[PDB]
């Protein structure tokens, strides 16, 4: 048990290329997406891990 | 810096055209301009070897730089351009100041040659001759072709023109 539950649910993502589709077929155990986030790129970055104020 | 080269010697002579550094006489025969072969070779031998040490120190082995990923790798395209950009980096930086503190060796290097090549006829003509600026000396005596070649050689016999000289100084 962890976060109350003992099932689980495993998060899969991908990055449909500008004129492709995606299709999704199911008879169960689907959590369908509803927003998805279209994403122009740019230059390489990171995540920072700190407790500084912001300014 | 050494003083000699934009020092006490001014400027260059357009004149020379066989070497670096040399002479420059005037009797009653005429004038003319003879470089010093021993010292020119020397700083040739050296620059020489510098300009190999450099050129010749850069040894690769066969490697190709380009790498093709896919979408699903981005910190391996990451990874492959911070390896590239860094040693590019190290490079640019590393030749940089090389080039940049090896020309202010080259010059004073060939400033020493020629304010070494300046004692040295100094200390051949001693007190046979007067200093006046320049990198220039005024004979107290009467010297023919062989007096100056003598000079320029490094057999310059002071003892033949001391009483000579001791003659027209004290006077």
């Amino acid at each position: 048990k962890v976060r109350d539950q003992e099932g689980r649910i495993n998060y899969y993502w991908t990055l449909l290329e500008p004129g492709d589709t995606i299709i999704f077929e199911a008879n169960g155990n689907l959590i369908a997406p509803r927003y998805a986030f279209a994403l122009s790129r740019g230059f390489g970055s990171g995540i920072i891990n700190s407790n500084a104020p912001m300014d | 810096l050494f003083g000699a080269i934009a020092g006490f010697i001014e400027g260059g002579w357009t004149g020379m055209v066989d070497g670096w550094y040399g002479y420059h006489h005037q009797n009653e025969q005429g004038s003319g301009y003879a470089a010093d072969q021993k010292s020119t070779q020397n700083a040739i031998n050296g620059i020489t070897n510098k300009v190999n040490s450099v050129i010749e120190k850069m040894n690769t082995q066969f490697t190709a730089v380009g790498k093709e990923f896919n979408k699903l790798e981005r910190r391996m395209e990451n990874l492959n351009k911070k390896v590239d950009d860094g040693f590019i980096d190290i490079w640019t930086y590393n030749a940089e100041l090389l080039v940049l503190l090896e020309n202010e060796r080259t010059l004073d290097f060939h400033d020493s040659n020629v304010k070494n090549l300046y004692e040295k006829v100094k200390s051949q003509l001693k007190n046979n001759a007067k200093e006046i600026g320049n990198g220039c000396f005024e004979f107290y005596h009467k010297c023919n072709d062989e007096c100056m070649e003598s000079v320029k050689n490094g057999t310059y016999d002071y003892p033949k023109y001391s009483e000579e000289s001791k003659l027209n100084r004290e006077k």
